[PDB]
DNA sequence: GTCTGATCTCGGAA
DNA sequence: TTCCGAGATCAGACGAGAT
């Protein structure tokens, strides 16, 4: 299947996932809230 | 380059006779083979050997 | 005469497996081990028994059967102590050949120490006097690869007094 | 080291067997290790290393201790084992210096390692009866006697507090009245009285013969006071000088004294630094005597004079021609005693640099040369061990044509050839060793 | 170093020409032919 | 090709050679010492036997060796002449 | 006793491959075959048939062995 | 280039051939059609036993002019391989005894395994039954030939012809197209109809398509060829 | 072929004899010639061998004979080797014993070797 | 003609 | 006081096959 914002999604992010290189191009933690109800809130944190 | 390199890590791994799959050097990478030991080509969809609807009406 | 422990990896072509093992293995190692002499062995003859025969694997090439097999050969190998009983086939005028009847003529005796009257003149002369008896003496034997006979024996004859035959 | 291994291989061979050399020379091979793991990895069983080992400890040659594991790994101490080659020159200068009966003394305790007095004087009362005549039976008191005599001047010391740790078995070592204390020879105590003689036939064979004896007067008071690692002797006056003087001398005090004031401002320089230091060139210098002529020994002999002044002038002081000296430098590079241009300083350019100057290292010919005679006694042996098992027919028969009694004479004439060259390269060994051993910090 | 690497895996086994043992070589096959371990003879 | 004729040369003769037998007189008192206890080191207690040739042996028999005035009195004195270290 | 009474692909390719080249140097055949001149299609014969001289000896990769006749198996 | 990759690894082989392929639906899904010049050159060392005796002295008397005949034979000891071209092949034929080998022609029925060269997953590689036809390409049935990712734009795939007896049962039980329907990917089935043979079936299972017993029995009867035509 | 055990010797020559004379007959029951342009070193072998031990009277040599002769053997205190020499010697008269036989050196006594005349004639 | 971890030199600190 | 972080420079590699 590998021969058939931004995030790299492709080749590139695969390779860059099988390599498991330590610094990596557009990496990206997503987070939780404990309060996911209002927007002024989580512009807080 | 990537199905190169990617088979010539992966290429001396054998799912031995006591359903443990190891190295060449004989350590241990999966216990059972991915959980049920079930192999991914006669798999049914879903990832389940069966889906049972289709079993049952057949 | 001595019994020979010995272990052999012998290989059944696939077209003999009609016979039994233990039968068609010892056919094998007949035509293997006999009127060869194995170094610091001796003579191996013929087959005793096979004291054990193991599990015929097949490998992944010949498709034959490759049984290793520990067996008893027995094999001929005097103990230095022996007096024997051979027949004179042939007299160099160094000394006197032996021959075991129709076992091996490859004895060859030096002969420095009967009674003294001795020589061999190429007459054919057997012995100056006053089956025939031997007394093997010394094992040696020479392993014969070398580049890109082999037991041959002492032999001697001392006072006996050989009262039937002089 | 491995020429040294090749030794130690070759000098168990010849004394005690062969699997007392093969688990003695694998210890040496591969340190520290237990007894167990000694008989796994040689593959030999565990009752003959136990008896190797024995023997291995009985001449000193294997030293056990334990630390951590409450296992005892055996070590055994690679140059003790040369000191064997060194054997039959140890009883000599015990006849030089003691009688008869002393000289039997060192024999029989280099010989069965580990002795007590009550043993040793009872078995050269054996020896030295049954060579004298019978019925003038030689009293064992005065072997007593020489026996202390030996040990006031501590040419034998005792064997350091046995560990008796639960591994090592009391029962064994021993071999089958009184227990005693054992002892064995002080060979240290031998390496300082053969400098001494180093040093005695230093000065005799270059200043004088009465230059010397006050150099052997000077280190004959200074023995007990000192010791190997001594960088120097004991200070002295010259007074004491007057009175330690021997009763074969008639010299004026203040004769000497001129003397003494000329010997201590040389060249050679008692500095027991310098001495060994000075004493190691000329084993170097009789080494290109020996190899490459007196017109290469002497640009030798240049480069001990400058440091790094060389190839700008080595062509000039000598005035041997460019042609000539040149292969010399060469060879003398090749074969490191030259060592090498450790002064070109223009960056990364075999062409172009601040042009390389020849230097000899002292040490680096001294370890090079003591590497090359462990070899030399190598080629020895092992033409000795050639030669001997061919002839053994013969040597019976006397116990016979004239080609037989011939090859006899042409190896007796070969055997006696070899093993006196033995000893006049092990000479060579000592007078670079106890260098070696001046220029080591930390040992 | 002085590696003694055995021979296994398939990328040696291919090098040296071995049967792998992956896969069809994992396993080794008998023969069920008549035999037995028999008596010896009174000596 | 001025060299590609043979190996250089079976042996190389060095033009000086060693000296002699050098310190010829003294050492005849070590160089018999050298061939004495080499009589007497190998016929020693200290040695080991080739246990290997009587295992290699079966043909043991009988008959075979495989098979098969210190004039002196009592005294006693322990002397700490040496060392009292280690 | 403990792995798996069914004759996976590889073994009965490999029966299948010994039992074809034993049977292409003369071997006893068991089948009394009916004109098949391919080795291979008398071996598939045997197979079916389930009269192969063959014992499987698999191994667990300890080392410990477990054997397994071709008759006492589960082909597809 | 080096030894490692690419002369231990990647090494060229013998009985391997190369054409262009065309499509052919009248085979099986297992039957690969090869050429009759091909089939004359790439040979199958058959030892002889028993059963192949009268085949193969029937086919070494043809030699290596008509397509199902020999051009090799060893006898039983390592001889030199005879060129079964030169001499007299019924004196060969009748010489012909156990043991010894004939390199026989590719022939109907004989195990051959494809390839596309650019192997991108484990179904590149597939066994096929070889039927030997009359033309100069490789044939198969376009079932198969999305595992190849073969067009018939002018595309050339390679015939490797195993010679063992053991390295042909290995070609067809674990390679073959009747084991390997499957990726392994998935599971899902890679061999099965491409293009015209789906819009064949669905312009037939469209609601509106009648036949009379003239069209019926016509449509039906063709699948009548080629181990179906024995049946009721 | 590497030989684990290098000896083992109770072979009496009638033991060998006997397996000889048992093997040559029953060779030839499976007598093959597809061998023969393989092997014959074989029969050469055992068939010459069978003659020298022939030679040997073990002609109406009997197997009971082996443990009854050596219950006597037990007692004299010959060793094994010895004993094989005796029964394989199978000295015919005294003078073999008396002097050929071997170990005559202070075991001879003039009393069991007389007595050993009665076991060998046995 | 970059993409790469390794391995060398500087520097500010408890 | 030394030692570990962060500044430079250096590596080997960059698909099959085909004519
Ligand atoms: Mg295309």
């Amino acid at each position: 299947p590998g021969t058939q914002m931004n995030i790299t999604l492709g080749v590139p992010r695969i390779k860059e996932i099988i390599n498991a290189s330590k610094a990596i191009s557009t990496p990206i933690i997503t987070a939780q809230l404990d309060k996911d109800d209002d927007a002024d809130y989580a512009r807080l944190v | 380059y990537m199905q190169r390199r990617l088979v010539k890590s992966l290429e001396d791994l054998c799912s031995q006779y006591d359903l443990t799959v190891r190295s060449s050097t004989g350590d241990i990478i999966q216990f059972i083979y991915g959980g049920d030991g079930l192999d991914p080509a006669a798999m049914e969809g879903k990832d389940e050997p069966l889906e049972f609807k289709r079993v049952l009406d057949n | 005469f001595v019994l020979v422990e010995m272990v052999d990896t012998v290989r059944i072509p696939p077209w003999q497996f009609e016979r039994k093992l233990n039968d068609s293995i010892a056919e094998e190692l007949n035509k293997k081990l006999a009127n060869k002499v194995v170094y610091n062995v001796g003579l191996c003859i013929c087959l005793f028994d096979i004291t054990k025969l193991e599990d015929a694997y097949v490998f992944p090439g010949d498709g034959a059967s490759h049984t290793k097999v520990h067996f008893r050969c027995v094999v001929f190998h005097p103990f230095l102590d022996e007096i024997l009983i051979g027949k004179i086939k042939g007299c160099s005028p160094e000394g006197v050949h032996v021959s075991l009847g129709f076992f091996d003529d490859i004895l060859i005796p030096p002969e420095s120490l009967q009674q003294p009257a001795k020589f061999d003149e190429a007459e054919q002369v057997w012995v100056w006097e006053y089956g025939e008896e031997i007394r093997f003496r010394v094992v040696d034997e020479s392993f014969v690869d070398t580049s890109p006979y082999t037991l041959v024996g002492s032999i001697s004859e001392p006072g006996l007094g050989l009262l039937s035959w002089w | 080291t491995q020429a040294e291994i090749k030794l130690c291989s070759l000098l168990l061979q010849e004394h005690f067997g062969e699997i007392v050399e093969k688990i003695g020379v694998h210890l040496i091979r591969t340190g520290s290790q237990p007894l167990r793991v000694i008989a796994h990895d040689t593959g030999t069983s565990l009752d003959q290393v136990k008896k190797a080992l024995c023997v291995l400890v009985q001449h000193n040659l294997v030293s056990y201790q334990v630390h951590k594991r409450g296992v005892v790994e055996y070590e055994a101490q690679c140059s003790r084992v040369l000191r064997m080659l060194r054997y039959p020159r140890y009883i000599y200068t015990t006849k030089t210096l003691y009688s008869d009966t002393g000289e039997l003394i060192v024999e029989e305790l280099l010989l069965n390692g580990k002795l007590t007095m009550s043993a040793v004087v009872k078995k050269v009362a054996d020896r030295l009866t049954e060579t004298m005549e019978d019925g003038k039976t030689m009293d064992y008191a005065e072997v007593s006697n020489t026996f202390v005599r030996l040990a006031d001047t501590h040419f034998v010391q005792r064997c350091p507090s046995v560990p008796t740790t639960e591994n090592s078995d009391p029962g064994p070592p021993p071999p089958a009245p009184d227990d005693g204390i054992y002892w064995q020879a002080n060979l240290d105590r031998f390496h300082q009285h053969f400098r001494d003689q180093a040093i005695v036939s230093a000065v005799a064979n270059r200043m004088d013969q009465t230059s010397s004896e006050i150099v052997r007067t000077m280190l004959r008071m200074s023995e007990i006071t000192t010791s190997s690692s001594a960088p120097f002797t004991q200070p002295l006056s010259s007074n004491e000088i007057f009175r330690s003087l021997p009763v074969g001398y008639n010299i004026s005090k203040q004769v000497l004294d001129q003397y003494l004031t000329l010997l201590a401002d040389d060249p050679l320089e008692i500095n027991l630094h310098k001495a060994l230091a000075s004493l190691a060139t000329a084993t170097l210098e009789s080494v290109v005597q020996e190899r490459f002529g007196s017109r290469c020994a002497r640009i030798f002999r240049l480069v001990l004079q400058k440091k790094h002044i060389e190839q700008k002038q080595v062509e000039d002081f000598a005035m041997i021609p460019a042609k000539e000296a040149k292969d010399m430098l060469y060879k003398m590079l090749s074969e490191n005693f030259m060592s090498l241009q450790e002064i070109p300083k223009t960056p990364d350019h075999a062409p172009s640099r601040t042009f390389y100057l020849y230097t000899v290292n002292i040490l680096s010919a001294a370890r090079m040369l003591l590497h090359r005679c462990y070899k030399s006694i190598a080629n020895l042996i092992e033409r000795r061990q050639f030669e001997t098992k061919e002839n053994k027919r013969l040597l019976e028969k006397s116990q016979i044509t004239a080609p037989e009694r011939q090859q006899l004479e042409t190896l007796k004439r070969n055997v006696n050839k070899l093993d006196a060259s033995e000893i006049q390269v092990d000479e060579t060994i000592f007078l670079l060793e106890s260098y070696i051993e001046c220029t080591m910090k930390r040992q | 170093f002085g590696q003694k690497d055995s021979v296994c895996g398939v990328s040696e086994c291919i090098i040296m020409g071995i049967p792998m043992n992956i896969g069809t070589g994992l396993f080794k096959l008998l023969h069920k032919a008549d035999r037995d371990p028999n008596p010896p003879k009174r000596p | 090709f001025s060299k590609g004729e043979k190996l250089p040369d079976v042996v190389l003769k060095p033009p000086p050679l060693f000296p002699d037998t050098d310190y010829k007189p003294v050492p005849l008192k070590t160089g018999e010492g050298e061939e004495y206890m080499l009589a007497l080191k190998q016929e020693l207690r200290e040695t080991m036997k080739r246990m290997p040739y009587f295992i290699e042996t079966p043909e043991e028999r009988q008959d075979i060796e495989r098979y098969s005035d210190w004039r002196r009195l009592p005294r006693e004195m322990m002397p700490r002449n040496k060392c009292k270290k280690a | 006793r403990i792995t798996t009474p069914y004759m996976t692909k590889y073994e009965r390719a490999r029966v299948l491959g010994t039992r074809a080249l034993q049977i292409a140097m003369c071997a006893p055949v068991m089948v009394e075959l009916e004109g098949e001149t391919d080795p291979l299609l008398i071996a598939m014969k045997e197979l079916k048939a389930r009269k192969i001289p063959i014992i499987i000896r698999r191994y667990l990769p300890d080392g410990s062995y477990e054997d397994w006749g071709v008759d006492e198996l589960i082909i597809t | 280039q080096g030894r490692f990759r690419g002369n231990l690894s990647g090494k060229r082989v013998d009985f391997s051939g190369r054409t262009v392929i065309s499509p052919d639906p009248n085979l099986r899904i297992d039957e690969v059609a090869v050429p009759v010049h091909v089939a004359k050159i790439l040979t199958f060392p058959e030892k002889v036993n028993k059963a192949n005796i009268n085949f193969l002295r029937k086919l070494v008397q043809n030699g290596p002019e008509v397509h199902p005949g020999a051009n090799f034979i060893q006898q039983r000891h390592t001889q030199m391989k005879r060129f079964l071209k030169y001499g007299n092949r019924e004196k060969m034929a009748q010489e012909l005894k156990y043991g010894d080998i004939v390199e026989r022609h590719l022939i109907d029925g004989d195990v051959v395994l494809f390839n596309r060269q650019p192997s991108l997953h484990k179904l590149s590689i597939m066994a096929h039954l070889a039927r030997v036809k009359p033309h100069r390409t490789f044939r198969f049935n376009e079932c198969v030939c999305t595992p190849y990712n073969a067009d018939f734009d002018g595309d050339e795939m390679n015939l490797h012809l195993p010679q063992t007896e053991e390295a042909k049962a290995e070609a067809l039980v674990l390679m073959g197209t009747k084991a390997n329907l499957v990726t392994p990917r998935n599971g899902e089935p890679l061999i099965a109809a491409i293009q015209d043979f789906l819009t064949g079936a669905y312009l037939l299972t469209l609601k509106d398509t009648f036949f009379d017993r003239a069209k019926a029995c016509q449509i039906i009867a063709s699948i009548l060829v080629g181990k179906d035509e024995k049946i009721k | 072929m590497e030989v684990k055990d290098a000896n083992s010797a109770l072979l009496s020559n009638y033991e060998v004899f006997q397996l000889l004379t048992d093997l040559k007959e029953q060779r030839k029951e499976s007598g093959k010639n597809k061998h023969s342009s393989g092997q014959q070193n074989l029969n050469t072998i055992t068939y010459e061998t069978l003659k020298y031990i022939s030679k040997t009277p073990c002609r109406h040599q009997s197997p009971e004979i082996v443990r009854e002769f050596l219950t006597a053997l037990k007692s004299h205190k010959l060793t094994k080797a010895e004993k094989l020499q005796l029964l394989n010697h199978r000295p015919v008269t005294a003078v073999e014993i008396q002097l050929m036989v071997e170990e005559s050196e202070e075991r001879l006594t003039e009393e069991q070797i007389e007595a050993l005349l009665h076991t060998v004639t046995s």
